[PDB]
């Protein structure tokens, strides 16, 4: 082997080596090699014959030219085949002849000419297929994808397409049933011959970066009538040329294509009217994805947007929404800092503000989002929340998500005290000083706790957790504690996993966990342990796992019952192997004492 | 015993405290309702400080669950927006306060505030009462 | 002595204790007495002989119907008289006559009638003067005021005035010198004769709490043509009658009154079109104090506002501000969270918008304020600041102030870089974990740093002190450091005071300090030292004092060099006095072995 | 050696990394001005990897005062906006970015600047540059 091993006897990464043939003592049951800029210059019969194992294989930047006839012969499991870089201009019949699985056939830049010469036929197997740089002139789809049965994906992006005629997609005429989804950003398409598109249905079709005339970008769209697309994506790219004027006129056309969920990405020059155009009213999903937007003041009232995406847009003010029929709003990692306004949303089931600097003052109020059937909030990495209400009208959340937030005022009464149904609460790395017994109450269905930054007062875990009894996981790490209060846990009945590693505890007892019936994992490592007073035999035995490393248990004899179970009863414990004594003698792992 | 009334939902009571007991009379229209109100609140009696820095130390119980302390101040000496900030010891203040309050959920239960009345500038206790509300 | 002393000899507080007479047993030479709501009756002649040395004296409540002649004979020194309470209806002439130094006299609430029959001709040094809540009935200010030079107060709030006619005020036109400051609030006007005020001049008038009809307050405010006054203060109480519709047409009367500050205080309903008012233009001061104002628009351009003040008014949003006159803005302990907007104010020298959560997104630009000559910027105590830029044109800054805010994004550059000129820094208590040592560069002028809580990286004091050769005053107390780099303070040829109490360092070391020639203190207490390693004689003899408390110095004859330095040079140290050891045994001061 | 180009104000260089030696492209027009500057930055290369989830580690140095290090995210995978972002390894890229800066205050002196490019999905690095700029 020429080449270096990656994982015994699989995954054999032979790049860039000075060959000139795929070597002969690389071990058959292999799965996945790669071939890449060696200089190689031709494929010869039978070559990989032994590897009826392969099932990845990469030639990227080798100058092979041509190809034998029986080149891949005894490729049976090969699935993903790239061939980037390879000058091959012209695949002459019978190539890809012995591949009979092959999902995924990537040919881009290889010289290609055209889409009739291609032998692919007979892959009946082709899920995707990628001729991306390539010389193509025509979007012509040949006859003989009839075929390719299982075909869900064409890729033409950069090409030289100049026209759509009315005899391509012909095929797709024919066959209303092909589910294809189709893309060709970047090809200076300028005349789509009248009636190009009628009757014809695609489940996607990328456009990004064609045109740079607004006239002609307003006539072509204008010619897409009868199409009946589910997605349909526009925009530009910054490294190339580009429209410098855009008005809402040029989405004329537009007004009778039967969208469905329609993308506007980048764009260099926007106008908010953009998007209050006329006839968008019966587009099913919106969005938004790096236009710089800056006020969404007012749409009408008969759009039926059932969705609304604005993610990586810049804004300078919460917008201001009355949809009647949008759910699932999404904003997130905007590129400012705004402050939450009141919305009315009758419909919406579904908010998600994360990642931006929503400094939202006033807090869990139905006047701040007239929905009475919200599902899924989510305020993570936001700036500085501020609670002022208990969540007096959204008795529906299941969802609650406020981690790295500054989370202000939630220690001086019952917040969350109307959540009575909720799942899922998480309140890691909110500075949050716990010091306030009621401070989880109501919240009789959770099943998720979630702190870790949070301190308390004294260090002492406090009697926080009545009345909290379906409580599945609790995560404590990551605080500072210094000892547990008497009767904690005392009725988590079903508590599965309890992290608790990284705090600064002294030493351990097992008169706690004794009524953790259903405990299975007890992470308790790095936190200075020193011995686990008490007796050691009230421990759940369900106990399947239990951390006690970057400890400093000392085995001076401290607790000789102690340092015997530690090493009886370890087909439980994690890496028994390294555990260090931390007064001297140190390195060992057995106390001279026997029961 | 001091002062007394029972609203639709709330059985509210007052008492003097037990290391000051200095006369105020305060009550309030109509009887405060727990689920939001709008009224007044009468206050009459003769200060025993300047009533220029007036704050209050409120320390609350739910249902023997001790909140952390509360510190409202009242008056701040430039320009108050209440009459008697301006009054002194000595002077008999009498005056009718209004407030609104509405929008937040409380526990059931039994709740206990000590609210003691401090004059800012003196550090000197004007007053201390013992609530008790009974919310049903 | 029937009552408490405060202070030996000094301060004796008699307050309510049953008395009927002041106290034979009260020594001289006291300064001051306080006999309130004692059930005194009547005050008689002599009474207070002895007390030649007393100068503040307190009766309130006390239950005096009348006076003897000479009350008050002995008191030479007596400054402040109060009376409050007390229900005196009658003055009988040659009362007050042996006070010879009053300088403050309180008569609230003394059943008054008039301030004619009022025998103080002769208190020729009274500064103040307070008769609120005392019946009476005319403002009419009497002849005998000619006499009382020293007089800059009078207070009548309360009272039961209910018109002014041109006959009062007549001694201040034929007195065009007395600085008089009157003070009528809560007195039931209702008719200003006619020409009242002409050629009439006060330093400040309070009208708050007058008017409850709209239109009797704007024909009274009308009749104040002529008037001119250094302080107008306008507005209404929350617990009182008041008015419900308040529009700027009955700011009229005030287009010809010569204002020089106008105050504007807390307001039932307030429309934002009052402040727009064409006849405040010539205002010299505007200030707004409890008004809740939402939106301040946009002023005309000829206002002459060379200040403007906004104190615990509510707002929602930053305002908008041009004015090419106005300096010394400031918006404090407002009511809401806002975020900064651009403003233009070619003329402002001093900004301070403490107290808020003003989150300041942008920062340090001179496109934010377009001002190059600021001179105190304050954010102290808002939300979150992001620093974007280096001051690259507020050259001028000589105070700046960044306390409890979230300073982000300061760590990662040259901050500072171009404040070449400041004076006082203050960054404590913005969590700033110093992990780049040319955080400081630039300052080459700074004379006060105040970092407390702030981290370092690996909790070793970085060398970040180079190029502020100036600094004389520096505070590091709080944070967590647990040892000192080698080399820093090494060129701090001025620095006078050094706080680093309430870290966490482990020993003390001399070799640094050495070139701390000025300094004089050297608090270094609460951080549980045990020794101070180094030959001790380096320290400078300028050190005045040291604290060495709440240390844990260990007294075991370990490093006896020390153990002898710390009780031989004492006559620095604090509280030499209770200096325990912390190694058995305990309770001690001095080691055995001497010299 | 690589290349170097002499501004008004500001003296740029590269040269490869120690460590790593895949050939790349690169300059800029006109030459920066640390003073603010406004223009294009032009590239050629092929990659050795996706470039589908690029971003750069920047290893900075003023003066001799280590920075922390620097992370920017050029591509994330989610509808970029940059042509590139699409590429494949042994796939041509050659391409011109605008960009523009100016506001910022810089230390005169000696900056040096290690920037790794990483593809994210893998954590390969498909280059390393040596920058080295001086400001008079
Ligand atoms: C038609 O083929 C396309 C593949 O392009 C499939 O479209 C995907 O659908 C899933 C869920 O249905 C979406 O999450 C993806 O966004 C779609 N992919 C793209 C790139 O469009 C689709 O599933 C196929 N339809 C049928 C009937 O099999
Ligand atoms: C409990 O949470 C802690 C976080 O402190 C987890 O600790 C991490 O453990 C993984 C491997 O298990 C390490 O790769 C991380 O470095 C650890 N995090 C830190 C901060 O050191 C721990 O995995 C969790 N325990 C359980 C049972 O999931
Ligand atoms: C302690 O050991 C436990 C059990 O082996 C570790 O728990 C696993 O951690 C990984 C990563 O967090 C999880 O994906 C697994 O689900 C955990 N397994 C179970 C069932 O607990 C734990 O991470 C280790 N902790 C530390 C800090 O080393
Ligand atoms: C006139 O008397 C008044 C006392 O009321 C003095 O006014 C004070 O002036 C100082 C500074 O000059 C201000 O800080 C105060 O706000 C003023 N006090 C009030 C309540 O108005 C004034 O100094 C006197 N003028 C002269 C010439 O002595
Ligand atoms: C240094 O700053 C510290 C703050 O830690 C000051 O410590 C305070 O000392 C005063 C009396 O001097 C006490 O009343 C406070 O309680 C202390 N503060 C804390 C947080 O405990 C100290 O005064 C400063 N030293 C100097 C020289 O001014
Ligand atoms: C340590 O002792 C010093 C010197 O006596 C204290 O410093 C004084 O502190 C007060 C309150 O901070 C200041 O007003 C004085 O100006 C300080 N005097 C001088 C000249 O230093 C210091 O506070 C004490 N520290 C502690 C924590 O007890
Ligand atoms: C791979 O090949 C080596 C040598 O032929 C053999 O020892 C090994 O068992 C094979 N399988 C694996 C998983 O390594
Ligand atoms: C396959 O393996 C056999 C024996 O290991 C060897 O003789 C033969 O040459 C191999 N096939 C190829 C194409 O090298
Ligand atoms: C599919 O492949 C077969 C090969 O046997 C060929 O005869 C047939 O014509 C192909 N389909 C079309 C539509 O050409
Ligand atoms: C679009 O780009 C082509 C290619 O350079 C250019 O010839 C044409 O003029 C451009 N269109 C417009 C309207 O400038
Ligand atoms: C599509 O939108 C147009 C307005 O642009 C509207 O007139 C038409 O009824 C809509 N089609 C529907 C709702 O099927
Ligand atoms: C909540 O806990 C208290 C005691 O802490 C208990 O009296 C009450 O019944 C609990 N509420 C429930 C279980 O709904
Ligand atoms: C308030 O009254 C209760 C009894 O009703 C008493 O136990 C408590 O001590 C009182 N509070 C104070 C501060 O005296
Ligand atoms: C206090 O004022 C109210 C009106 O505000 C009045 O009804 C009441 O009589 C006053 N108090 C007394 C003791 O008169
Ligand atoms: C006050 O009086 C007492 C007793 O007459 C006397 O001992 C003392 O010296 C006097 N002065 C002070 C300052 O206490
Ligand atoms: C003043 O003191 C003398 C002696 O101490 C005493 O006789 C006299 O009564 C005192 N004066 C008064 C008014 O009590
Ligand atoms: C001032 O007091 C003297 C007392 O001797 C009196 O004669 C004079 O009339 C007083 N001034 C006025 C203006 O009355
Ligand atoms: C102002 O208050 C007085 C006192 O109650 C009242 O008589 C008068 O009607 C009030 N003015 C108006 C306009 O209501
Ligand atoms: C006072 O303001 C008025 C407008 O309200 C203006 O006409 C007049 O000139 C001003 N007086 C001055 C500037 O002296
Ligand atoms: C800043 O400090 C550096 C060394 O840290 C020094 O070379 C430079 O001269 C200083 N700048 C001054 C003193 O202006
Ligand atoms: C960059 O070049 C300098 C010499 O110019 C060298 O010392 C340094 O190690 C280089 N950086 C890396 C990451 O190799
Ligand atoms: C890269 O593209 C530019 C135009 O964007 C072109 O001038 C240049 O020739 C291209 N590179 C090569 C090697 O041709």
């Amino acid at each position: 082997n020429p080449c270096i091993e990656v994982v015994p006897n699989i995954t054999y990464q032979c790049m860039d080596q000075k060959l000139s043939k795929v070597p002969d003592d690389i071990p058959s049951s292999t799965k996945n090699i790669d071939l890449s800029f060696n200089p190689l210059k031709i494929l010869k019969s039978y070559s990989f014959s032994n590897f009826s194992e392969l099932q990845w294989l990469d030639l990227s930047r080798c100058e092979i030219e041509t190809i034998e006839d029986k080149a891949w012969h005894g490729l049976h499991h090969l699935s993903n085949l790239i061939l980037t870089g390879n000058p091959i201009q012209s695949f002459s019949p019978g190539s890809f002849s012995g591949l009979t699985s092959l999902e995924n056939l990537v040919a881009v830049e290889t010289k290609l000419a055209s889409l009739e010469s291609f032998p692919i036929g007979q892959l009946i197997t082709l899920k995707k297929l990628n001729v991306a740089h390539n010389f193509i002139h025509s979007c012509k789809l040949p006859a003989y994808f009839s075929n390719l049965t299982n075909l869900v994906h064409v890729d033409l992006s950069y090409n030289y397409i100049q026209t759509i005629t009315v005899n391509d997609l012909q095929f797709l005429r024919e066959n209303p049933q092909v589910n294809l989804s189709l893309d060709m950003s970047l090809n200076p398409i300028d005349f789509i011959q009248d009636q190009a598109f009628q009757g014809i249905k695609l489940h996607e079709l990328t456009l990004r970066g064609n045109f740079n005339s607004s006239n002609i970008m307003k006539t072509c769209l204008q010619n897409l009538a009868g199409l009946h697309v589910h997605r349909l994506i526009l925009g530009e790219f910054k490294d190339e040329r580009n429209l410098e004027i855009f008005e809402p006129s040029i989405m004329e056309g537009l007004c009778d294509v039967t969208i469905d969920e329609f993308r506007l990405t980048y764009t260099n020059d926007f106008s908010d009217d953009i998007v209050k155009f006329h006839c968008l009213a019966n587009v099913s999903a919106m969005s938004l994805a790096g236009v710089s937007i800056k006020y969404l003041e007012d749409v009408p009232k008969h759009f039926k947007w059932q969705s609304l995406s604005i993610i990586r847009c810049q804004l300078k003010q919460f917008p201001t929404l009355d949809l009647p029929f949008l759910k699932s709003l999404t904003l997130t990692m905007n590129k400012g800092s705004i402050s939450f306004k009141k919305v009315a949303l009758p419909s919406l089931s579904y908010l998600d503000l994360s990642r931006n600097a929503l400094s939202f003052s006033g807090c869990c109020s139905y006047s701040d989002l007239g929905t009475n059937s919200l599902r899924h909030l989510d305020l993570s990495f936001n700036g500085a929340i501020i609670m002022s209400a208990n969540f007096m009208g959204l008795e529906e959340l299941q969802h609650l998500d406020f981690q790295h937030s500054t989370l202000k005022r939630v220690t001086e009464f019952s917040a969350f005290l109307s959540l009575e149904k909720l799942l899922y609460l998480d309140i890691s790395y909110t500075n949050t000083k716990i010091d306030f017994d009621g401070i989880f109450l109501g919240l009789t269905s959770l099943n998720t706790l979630k702190m870790a930054g949070n301190s308390f007062k004294d260090n002492t875990l406090s009697n926080v957790f009545a009345n909290t009894t379906n409580l599945t996981f609790l995560d404590l790490s990551k605080c500072q504690l210094e000892q547990i209060s008497w009767g904690v846990f005392d009725t988590l009945h079903r508590l599965q996993l309890l992290n608790m590693s990284h705090n600064n505890l002294l030493f351990l007892d097992s008169s706690h966990y004794n009524q953790l019936y259903s405990l299975s994992t007890l992470d308790c490592s790095f936190n200075r342990i020193e011995t686990s007073k008490g007796i050691l035999q009230h421990f759940p035995k369900s106990l399947a796992f239990f951390n006690l490393t970057n400890n400093s248990v000392a085995c001076i004899c401290e607790h000789q019952k102690f340092l015997q179970w530690v090493k009886e009863q370890k087909q439980f414990l994690v890496n028994v192997e390294q555990m260090t004594c931390a007064t001297p003698v140190e390195m060992n792992t057995s106390l001279v004492l026997d029961f | 015993q001091q002062w007394f009334c029972n609203s639709s939902d709330a059985i509210i009571s007052y008492s003097y405290c037990d290391h000051l007991k200095f006369p105020i009379s305060i009550s309030s229209e109509p009887c405060i309702r727990l689920r939001g109100t709008n009224g007044f609140v009468h206050v009459e009696f003769i200060p025993r400080g300047n009533l220029k820095y007036l704050y209050f130390n409120l320390f609350i119980s739910v249902n023997s669950i001790e909140l952390p302390k509360r510190k409202e101040v009242l008056c701040h000496g430039h320009d108050d927006d209440y009459s008697f900030c301006r009054a002194l010891k000595g002077e008999t203040v009498n005056t009718s306060i209004p407030f609104s309050f509405e929008g937040i959920l409380f526990p059931k239960g039994h709740y206990r505030c000590v609210a003691e009345a401090i004059a800012g500038d003196t550090e000197e206790k004007l007053f201390c009462l013992n609530f008790t509300i009974i919310h049903r």
